[PDB]
């Protein structure tokens, strides 16, 4: 099936410009519309305007002042500009099929979407996360299951995405939102239960990701004895 | 020394637009009249069907006809009557087949803005018509027949003009289209303000007589107005029958390392306009002085 | 240019139940160019209903939509515990696309008391000059529950933060994780190390605990 | 207890009004434009040819639509369905054969705004269609072909219906059309903007195997034309299909005083807004609240 | 062919009005516009209005005030009606066919006319003509051939008309114009040349018509010896 | 509305000349409705062209219409002795039907001289009171000439009358006719009734003449 594939800076500078790409796969751009929309953290969605893959395009009023979607076709993407970048344009940016149908008697809407991407506004630098082990307890519930996680701290900007054994395991996973630290990081863990019993014999390695930094590690959890 | 760029011509984004008004047009009701001096209320409505159509350039412009055989489309042109309208044209709204137009003069004709450009469609104009008949259910239902050896007999001459077009030494295949809107993916077509959408799956899967496709039928779901029962249903329209004739192709062509000596081709190509441009590809409109 | 004003703000139900979203138009609005759109945490949002009642190709058919005119709703027939998301109702008209702010979709349950866990710092970490401690509540419900920090019986304050996740999609609960954040000098002057969770799914608060050095 | 008065019905002038406009709008050349925004200076041009068109009312109007098998078109009628629009028309402009027309349901039916007045028009209904094949000149003398055996048993069932009506214990006859202009007298009408005028001597000389009727061909010669001459001839026009189905007759009744059993009928009767009137007979536009 | 005949009242008196009728033969009203058009004495055309089979009319402007056209298709005639006739309105009065053709592709013209009817505005009475020979010399070329006629004196109001022999004898005709007499009335003679040798065989009638009084004369004219 | 404006008030040739006639709309005008007539004395107006340049039926082709827009023109090629008419251009434009005012053509011949006949009052009209002698001159050309009557050698004056016919038609000439008109009284007080003609056809002025009681 069609698949849309955001791509671009997670962080930009105050004043400056963002740049992003969205890649289709399994369809093609041709003969379609396309566009983007973004969402502010809690906030609602906003549609921020369209191309048409012949390269007309279609932008929201409230924006047009300092919007740019190109195209390119030739390569399968499409693309936004977005000018003079403040605080209040930090949000999820997503790329999406539509609104308008490639034919007068189609459907409207919008389909296939993006995953989006998280673009932070700030002159912070990236900073790579620290990942520790939670290390399961012995004790906690040793006639049952136990629990044992990762400890993602002091990294910036936003998001790390962590997974387990490579993502097989992924049942009783819980990801924690994260948290803020005064030292203006960000900080977040990710935990999971298993049969006590597997504790001996199976292995587990959490898997985190950061993109901004080009971080991906892989820390092993296991049992102080 | 003439030129001619059949993929510049805003005849073609000219005509869309009428096609589309003429859409509209078939979709708003009749505003009530006012004043002592009015005949009926009565308002005529024009069903939306393919009209005989010519394009026309007013005085001190001209329309010029390239006539060269076998013309490219674009380039030059060297047999170029200069004329004061097009041709009468009922154009078809549809995707993927090309219906009830002109035929090649000769032998098959293809044509694209770029043939090492993948991305540009490719445009198939038939020498040879094929016909298909097409039903609805009286409210098997709703679908459209064809000769099949016929058709395979299409798909293998247009497989020749490829191979000449890209080297003789390649292997031709076709394949249904991949994801997309509904009526990109299935071969639609407009028929009186209802649309058929047809699988065309068994008419894009070939290598080395009746088919028939399954269709649905979409009704336009009125963009206008609402609540009218006072009135109760719409069945005298026409009736009519769908049967015609496929007299091209839209087509694009698959780009990816691993295509070797082997070239895919799928059913559709770009969005209507290039409907359009099948039929004005050899017209061009220009100014005196 | 048109104003869409969705329905409650927020909705709550049990599963099983039947949800009712409405969508109401500034103006008038043809049902060609009305949409839903389904948004679960951490994800794209997922369209849900075109031209106002034509159900999406996939969703399931206990989603349903109706409304022309002004004002329109979407409606579901058997709650789940996964329908648990927040809906917009979209329009595209003279050339511009605007949303409702949307509908958060809350899901109603049983109460559940939380599965206590406490985390000593790593060694790793404390090498760093850092000590991070950590309680977790696994799976709880409702959401109110609150966690005390207890240093050699000392009780903590403005030194620990917390987290909630989204409630789940399967079982519908909340899991939250504390993190008591001190400097390795002062996690190595003390030794019990105890977390103590007050929550309503418990008769009598919780208390998990250990002592540095020791396990 | 349902009035329907087809013989004072606004819609049949609204209609002729738009078939006129639809041949003015026909001749009229494109008005170049002006700013710097526009796509291209050709306008569209709709041929002059019958186009499929419903009649429509506004909101808080509605048009009745009488159902009574044979309906004698004046009078109450009982089954009366209410609709929004009428069925599709393709109107054909012509004198004396009504052409492509509706069929009766069942038998032959003829209608008179009354009968006892010789002045008022006799429309016929025909319920079997006759076939008549006319083509342009190979450019072979312009002429209609037509299968006699079925137009005599035509005229046959025809008088019968006549004698049904004014006392079966007269002799019907028929007479070509007298004196008047040319388009009255022949059987004339439109083929894409060019005029058939039709000697039918033979058509209405009856009384107790195919036709061949001679026609010329009157075209469009302006107007709006002065002093611009710089490009080529005509585009689609070298043999023209306008052959059609024959749905129906004018006929007028002859009243001297030395007429006895005997009645003679002619081929031409009223003006065109008849035509119109032969289709919408059925249908009456009125308010509600 | 289609042929137009007007009829009506030769004379009319001042501020009274006018009627007249044309018949149409060969053809059918059904269908067709019909015209009145009026001539003065040597003056030139004018278009007085016309009328739809259907019975819409359409009358000329400096008329429109006075003018009445009707028609009655049963009986094949159409009719004029004109209002406060005075001397002003003394002229030939023509029915025609036309101008607009009964279809919207036929031709624009004025066809087949009438004869035309003179209608005059006056209080005077009418009065029949009295008819004279004018008996043919033996002397003037009988050696040749010779002239003889009719004297058609004091009538009014115009016209007459004269023929010969039952207008079996045509060429050699000259019917002079009417002459005004300061009695107020009219007076022309007609006159036609012959054969010396035919005089005594041949015999001579002229046939004259006054309408205007009914009359129709035929006088016998030959040789005083 | 539209004044049509004709292009000779007269116009006089001979018989095989070229004549040409103009027509001039005070507007611009279309062909369609353009048609020209022809009037011969004593008859009605017959339809000479319409649209401009179609010939009706039945006319002679030595006729031809032309021009369009303001200027329109009436062309015979070879005019013939009975061409002779008044010609009026007509249009209908705007609902209403205007002509011209039309042009009189007038044919040019060899002069000719009159045949001239006496005539005495008759008998039958003595019986009334009242006398009427009559001249007739008989197909004479051009038109000038000049009657006198004299009453035994008395020139008369101010008591007759006289007429003339229009151009013929097959040979393009005049005839005249003159009436003294006397009292029975004054009639039977006379002998000599004569008439004198002069005309430019006439090498010397020609007298008619006759005796009351005698011939
Ligand atoms: C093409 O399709 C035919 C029949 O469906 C099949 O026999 C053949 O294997 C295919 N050729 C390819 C794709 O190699
Ligand atoms: C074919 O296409 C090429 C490239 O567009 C063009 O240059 C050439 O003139 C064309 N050949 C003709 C005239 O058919
Ligand atoms: C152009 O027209 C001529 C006829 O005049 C034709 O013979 C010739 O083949 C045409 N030229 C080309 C190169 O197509
Ligand atoms: C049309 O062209 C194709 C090959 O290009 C050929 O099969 C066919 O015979 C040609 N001629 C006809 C019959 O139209
Ligand atoms: C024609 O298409 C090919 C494929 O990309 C490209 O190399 C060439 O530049 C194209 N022509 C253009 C874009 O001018
Ligand atoms: C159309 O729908 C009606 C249901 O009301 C049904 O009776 C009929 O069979 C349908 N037509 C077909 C054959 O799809
Ligand atoms: C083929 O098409 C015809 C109509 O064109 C239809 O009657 C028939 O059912 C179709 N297929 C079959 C089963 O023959
Ligand atoms: C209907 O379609 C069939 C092919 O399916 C074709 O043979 C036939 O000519 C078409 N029309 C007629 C005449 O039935
Ligand atoms: C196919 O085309 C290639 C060019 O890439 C050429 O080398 C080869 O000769 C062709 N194959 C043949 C003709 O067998
Ligand atoms: C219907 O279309 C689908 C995909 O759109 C295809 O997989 C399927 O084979 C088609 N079915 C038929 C009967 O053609
Ligand atoms: C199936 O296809 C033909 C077209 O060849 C169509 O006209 C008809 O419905 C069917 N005829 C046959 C071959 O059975
Ligand atoms: C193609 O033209 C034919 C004949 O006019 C008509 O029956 C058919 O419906 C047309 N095709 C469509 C679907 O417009
Ligand atoms: C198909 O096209 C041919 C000519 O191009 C035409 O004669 C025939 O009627 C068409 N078939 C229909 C009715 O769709
Ligand atoms: C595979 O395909 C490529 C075309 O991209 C061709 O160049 C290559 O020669 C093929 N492989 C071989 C070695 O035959
Ligand atoms: C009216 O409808 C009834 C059935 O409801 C039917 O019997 C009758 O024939 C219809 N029309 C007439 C002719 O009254
Ligand atoms: C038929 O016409 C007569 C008079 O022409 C009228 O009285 C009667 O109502 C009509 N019949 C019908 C069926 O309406
Ligand atoms: C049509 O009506 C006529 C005359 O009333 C009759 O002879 C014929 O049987 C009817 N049906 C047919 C054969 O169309
Ligand atoms: C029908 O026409 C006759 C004949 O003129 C007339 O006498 C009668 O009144 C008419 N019937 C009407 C007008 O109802
Ligand atoms: C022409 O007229 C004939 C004679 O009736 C008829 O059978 C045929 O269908 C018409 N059309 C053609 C294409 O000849
Ligand atoms: C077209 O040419 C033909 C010769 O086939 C001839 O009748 C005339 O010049 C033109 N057609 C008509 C009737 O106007
Ligand atoms: C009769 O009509 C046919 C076509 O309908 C035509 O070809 C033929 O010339 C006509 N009559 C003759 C002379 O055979
Ligand atoms: C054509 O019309 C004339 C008179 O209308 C008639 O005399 C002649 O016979 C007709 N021609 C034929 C053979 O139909
Ligand atoms: C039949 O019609 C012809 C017309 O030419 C006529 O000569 C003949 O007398 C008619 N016969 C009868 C029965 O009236
Ligand atoms: C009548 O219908 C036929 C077939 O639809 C059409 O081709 C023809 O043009 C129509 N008749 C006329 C004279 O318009
Ligand atoms: C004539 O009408 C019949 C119905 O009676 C229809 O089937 C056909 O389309 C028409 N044929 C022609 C010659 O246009
Ligand atoms: C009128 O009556 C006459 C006898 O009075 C008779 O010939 C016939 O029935 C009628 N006229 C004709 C010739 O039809
Ligand atoms: C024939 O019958 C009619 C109808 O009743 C009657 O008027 C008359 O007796 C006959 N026709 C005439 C008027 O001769």
């Amino acid at each position: 099936q069609v698949q849309l594939q955001e791509s671009g800076p997670g962080l930009v500078k105050p004043s400056e410009t963002l740049s992003l790409t969205c890649t289709v796969s399994g369809g093609s751009i041709s003969s379609h519309y396309w566009s983007w929309i973004r969402q502010s953290p809690g906030k609602g969605l906003q549609w921020i305007g369209y191309i048409y893959y012949s390269g007309s395009t279609n932008y929201s009023p409230s924006l047009k002042s300092r919007v740019t979607i190109s195209v390119e076709t030739a390569k399968n993407q499409f693309s936004l500009k977005l000018t003079s970048m403040t605080a209040a344009d930090t949000a999820v940016y997503y790329c999406a099929r539509g609104p308008v149908p490639a034919v007068f008697y189609g459907d409207y809407r919008l389909d296939p979407w993006g995953q989006g991407t998280l673009v932070t506004v700030s002159s912070a630098s990236t900073k790579g996360p620290s990942v520790f082990p939670l290390a399961p307890s012995s004790k906690s519930t040793s006639g049952g299951t136990a629990a044992l996680g990762c400890l993602v701290k002091d990294y910036f900007p936003e998001p790390v995405t962590v997974s387990w054994n490579s993502g097989a395991l992924t049942s009783g996973v819980h990801t924690f939102p994260a948290v803020l630290q005064s030292s203006g990081l960000y900080s977040l863990s990710s935990v999971v239960t298993v049969p006590s019993s597997s504790l001996g014999t199976q292995t587990y390695i959490c898997n985190v990701n950061h993109k901004p930094s080009n971080t991906k590690v892989d820390k092993k959890v296991e049992p102080k004895s | 020394t003439e030129n001619f760029n059949m993929w510049k011509n805003n005849m073609v984004e000219q005509m869309h637009e009428d096609i589309i008004s003429l859409w509209d047009q078939s979709l708003k009701p009749c505003v009530k009249l006012t004043g002592g001096s009015v005949i009926t209320q009565a308002c005529p409505k024009v069903s939306f069907e393919p009209i005989p159509i010519h394009y026309c350039a007013p005085a001190g412009f001209a329309i010029l006809k390239c006539n060269d055989k076998k013309f490219n489309g674009t380039g030059p042109c060297t047999n170029v009557s200069t004329v004061q309208c097009t041709h009468g044209i009922r154009p078809v709204v549809s995707t993927q087949l090309l219906l009830n137009g002109s035929l090649a003069e000769e032998e098959i004709v293809i044509r694209s803005e770029n043939f090492t450009n993948n991305a540009k469609t490719i445009i198939v104009q038939l020498n040879e018509s094929v016909v298909i008949n097409c039903t609805r259910p009286n409210n098997r239902q709703a679908h459209c027949n064809l000769s099949k050896t016929q058709w395979e007999n299409t798909l293998e001459q247009i497989a020749i003009k490829l191979k000449e077009q890209f080297g003789n030494n390649k292997t031709i295949i076709f394949n249904p289209s991949s994801g997309g809107d509904p009526e990109i993916v299935t071969h639609s077509f407009n028929c009186g303000g209802e649309f058929f959408y047809c699988n065309s799956t068994q008419l894009f899967t070939w290598n080395d007589r009746n088919i028939t496709l399954p269709c649905r039928i979409k009704q336009i779901i009125n963009m206008w107005q609402e609540v009218g029962k006072a009135m109760y249903a719409p069945p005298i329209r026409g009736q009519i029958r769908c049967s015609s004739n496929i007299t091209g192709l839209l087509l694009t062509r698959d780009g990816g390392k691993d295509t070797n000596g082997t070239e895919i081709f799928r059913p559709g190509g770009g969005d209507m306009r290039d409907n359009w441009r099948s039929e004005l590809y050899k017209y061009k409109v220009v100014k005196i002085e | 240019e048109i104003v869409l004003t969705q329905s409650p703000g927020t909705l709550s139900l049990s599963a099983g139940e039947r949800a009712t979203l409405s969508c109401r138009a500034s103006q008038s609005v043809s049902s060609r160019y009305l949409a839903w759109y389904q948004q679960k945490p951490g994800q794209a949002p997922r369209l849900l209903i075109y031209g106002a009642s034509s159900r999406a190709t996939g969703i399931p058919d206990r989603f349903s939509g109706s409304g022309s005119g002004t004002d329109f709703t979407l409606t579901i027939s058997r709650v789940e515990p996964e329908d648990f998301a927040v809906y917009y109702c979209q329009q595209y008209d003279n050339s511009v696309c605007t949303f409702g702010q949307g509908t958060k979709l809350e899901i109603k349950r049983t109460v559940a008391a939380p599965s206590v866990f406490i985390f000593p710092p790593s060694d790793e970490q404390l090498k760093s000059g850092t000590a991070s401690v950590v309680c977790l509540l696994n799976n709880f419900y409702p959401r109110e529950a609150k966690v005390q920090w207890k240093v050699d019986n000392a009780l903590q304050s403005g030194n620990s933060q917390e987290s909630v996740t989204e409630q789940d999609s399967k079982d519908s609960t909340y899991s939250l994780s504390s993190t008591l954040t001190l400097s390795k000098a002062d996690y190595e002057k003390h030794k019990v190390y105890a977390c103590e969770v007050t929550h309503q799914g418990l008769s009598s608060p919780v208390t998990k605990s250990f002592n540095r050095g020791e396990c």
